[PDB]
């Protein structure tokens, strides 16, 4: 197959969508999917690590992930 | 998924049922009301009884 | 006919597979195939975390599916929880799953640094020239 | 990645396979955009090498007329066999076969394979 | 003999000759019989090799046609006749078993 | 039967409509056809009972035969006698004037099945 090359998008809106899906998946899977309604889409998780390298590196960093978790907890009250 | 024709026929009888329902309703209404004649249609030729 | 092409290039070999953890992936997939599990999500070594409902009730979708109605056995395969036999024959494939996951994590830990002066000519080392 | 993120909808969309001329010189005029549903319902992988599934039993063999690439005599023969089977069972279909009201008495129509 | 092991039927040996004698010349079951000859090469004389070859025939029949789990285990008559054609997995299994039976050495 | 989703309702409607083909087409009758007094429902039930009695005798024999050719031969041998009797019944019922005549013909056919049909079937099955 003749597959052309295009680097990771790092688009603001696309990465916001993928990061929202990632946060939903983290919150759902951290309790073994005990939520009433599960909105996580595992497939988009893959794309989060293919088109948002900056946010992926932030999530891997322990301090960045701690900040993200704190902000998500504040948002979820 | 094993696609033996009996299991596939069990899968596909529902879709065939809906398609047949649509076809038969259209058949009844349009075809029969527009073409068929009910209750023994026939052509009547009278003759006067002569003297 | 006999020698119409006048030459055959037997020197060019089959393309060598140089994927990072391909051998471990294939070993794990063979092992999972041995278990004979209807659920396909088990193909990924991360299934206990990605689809934890496979171990509790099997409800992997919130009624947002399109596999048709539950009229035959070959329906809602992912909506079917793992039974005791499936769990046992998947546990028998635990070491290979762990090796695959360790290989994946080590590959993830590999980062492109500034000392990789051979990055622009990595095809030769990847053995793409025949 | 056969799908593209849309800023107006802020979600992934896709369209049917299109030629390069239409993708490049008609990118502004795109029709029939459908929200991307995913390759698999559960998000697993579907990238597998495929092969030919096992064949099915034959009631009327193709080898009766196989020297001919055009299947017209074979078509007639198979339809005649199915019509015999149907003449046997045509009026019992809605009471003993596929067209029953309740699935309790459901049975596959005997002429399914010939049909 | 696209599914068998030999380029021509003469390399199969006495087993292929017996398979040819088993069915009429237009019957495609012969090829399946030939596969039996392939399954019982080094297995016919071994007491468990014969069972292994029969299992190989069952797997081959299951792979050629769609089959059900009990279908090949409830066959009343495993005998074959000249006009038995490989239209069903049962017929494929019977032809393969007949080929296995005719594999000396 | 009221409570169901759209798909189940459509399937139920399809199953109901596939059985009303006899209802829809009963209005479209032809003037030039040759009408006959039909076989009454009780006579239909008696004839079906006679057929079931015949099937009772043949069942062990046909289920203990492992060759399709033998079962087909048994089916063909009985079917010739049954077809002769069916032809007699069809003639005498088509040429019937009142329900009494149709009942007489149906009773004659049923009596032929129950008297000579069972004897013929038993002889065939003993041969097999």
């Amino acid at each position: 197959m003749e597959v052309k090359y295009r680097g990771p998008s790092d688009d603001k809106l696309e990465c916001e969508f993928l990061e929202n899906n990632l946060l939903s998946c983290l919150r759902e899977k951290s309790v073994q999917d005990n939520v009433a309604k599960m909105t996580c889409r595992p497939e988009f998780l893959v794309w989060f690590f293919l088109e948002c390298p900056t946010k992926a590196a932030v999530y891997h960093d322990p301090k960045g992930l701690r900040n993200i978790f704190i902000q998500d907890k504040i948002k979820q009250k | 998924t094993f696609g033996e024709l009996q299991t596939a026929d069990d899968y596909l009888h529902v879709l065939q049922l809906r398609s047949q329902n649509k076809w038969v309703k259209n058949y009844w209404n349009r075809s029969l009301q527009e073409t068929g004649k009910t209750n023994k249609a026939h052509v009547i030729s009278p003759q006067e009884q002569l003297r | 006919a006999l020698f119409f092409m006048a030459n055959t290039a037997i020197s060019v070999p089959s393309v060598l597979d140089t994927s990072p953890c391909m051998k471990q992936m294939l070993a794990y997939e063979d092992c999972v195939l041995d278990a004979n599990v209807p659920q396909q999500e088990v193909i990924h070594p991360q299934w206990p975390t990605i689809w934890p409902r496979l171990l509790t009730d099997g409800k992997l979708l919130e009624f947002d599916k399109v596999p048709f109605h539950p009229e035959n056995i070959y329906n809602y395969t992912y909506m079917r929880p793992l039974t005791k036999k499936n769990k046992q024959y998947l546990y028998e494939c635990e070491e290979e799953r762990f090796v695959f996951k360790a290989c994946l994590r080590k590959v993830i830990s590999l980062k492109k640094t500034d000392k990789h002066t051979s990055w622009d000519t990595a095809e030769v080392a990847n053995l793409q020239l025949t | 990645k056969c799908f593209f993120f849309d800023h107006g909808l802020k979600k992934y969309q896709m369209f049917e396979p299109e030629d390069m001329y239409t993708v490049v010189f008609e990118g502004w005029a795109l029709d029939d955009l459908i929200t991307f549903p995913g390759f698999t319902p559960t998000g697993r992988t579907n990238s597998y090498q495929i092969g030919l599934s096992p064949r099915q039993r034959t009631v009327v063999p193709t080898q009766t007329f196989y020297q001919m690439q055009d299947y017209y005599m074979l078509c007639g023969l198979r339809f005649e066999r199915w019509f015999r089977c149907d003449l046997v069972y045509h009026d019992q279909r809605h009471t003993k076969f596929d067209q029953v009201k309740n699935q309790k008495n459901y049975k596959t129509y005997p002429c399914y394979r010939e049909y | 003999m696209a599914q068998t092991a030999h380029q021509n039927r003469y390399q199969g040996g006495l087993c292929y000759a017996q398979c040819n004698e088993l069915f009429s010349f237009w019957n495609p079951s012969i090829q399946q019989c030939w596969k039996g000859c392939d399954f019982g090469v080094g297995r016919v004389n071994d007491p468990e090799g014969r069972i292994e070859a029969q299992q190989m025939c069952k797997r081959w029949a299951a792979e050629l046609y769609w089959t059900y789990k009990g279908e090949l285990d409830t066959i009343k008559d495993l005998r074959v006749h000249a006009d038995m054609y490989p239209t069903t997995p049962q017929n494929v299994y019977r032809a393969c078993l007949a080929g296995v039976r005719r594999q000396k050495f | 039967v009221e409570e169901m989703d759209t798909i189940q309702k459509m399937n139920y409607e399809a199953t109901v409509n596939m059985g009303r083909q006899d209802l829809i087409t009963r209005e479209y009758t032809f003037y030039s056809d040759y009408e006959f007094i039909p076989i009454q429902e009780d006579r239909k039930q008696q004839m079906e009972d006679a057929l079931n009695n015949l099937h009772k005798i043949i069942h062990p024999t046909v289920t203990q035969l492992k060759k399709k050719a033998n079962v087909q031969e048994i089916q063909d041998r009985v079917f010739r006698k049954l077809q002769g009797w069916e032809g007699e019944l069809n003639t005498c019922v088509f040429s019937a004037k009142n329900v009494r005549d149709s009942n007489f013909c149906a009773d004659r056919f049923t009596n032929r099945i129950n008297t000579e049909g069972v004897e013929f079937v038993k002889q065939i099955l003993r041969e097999y």
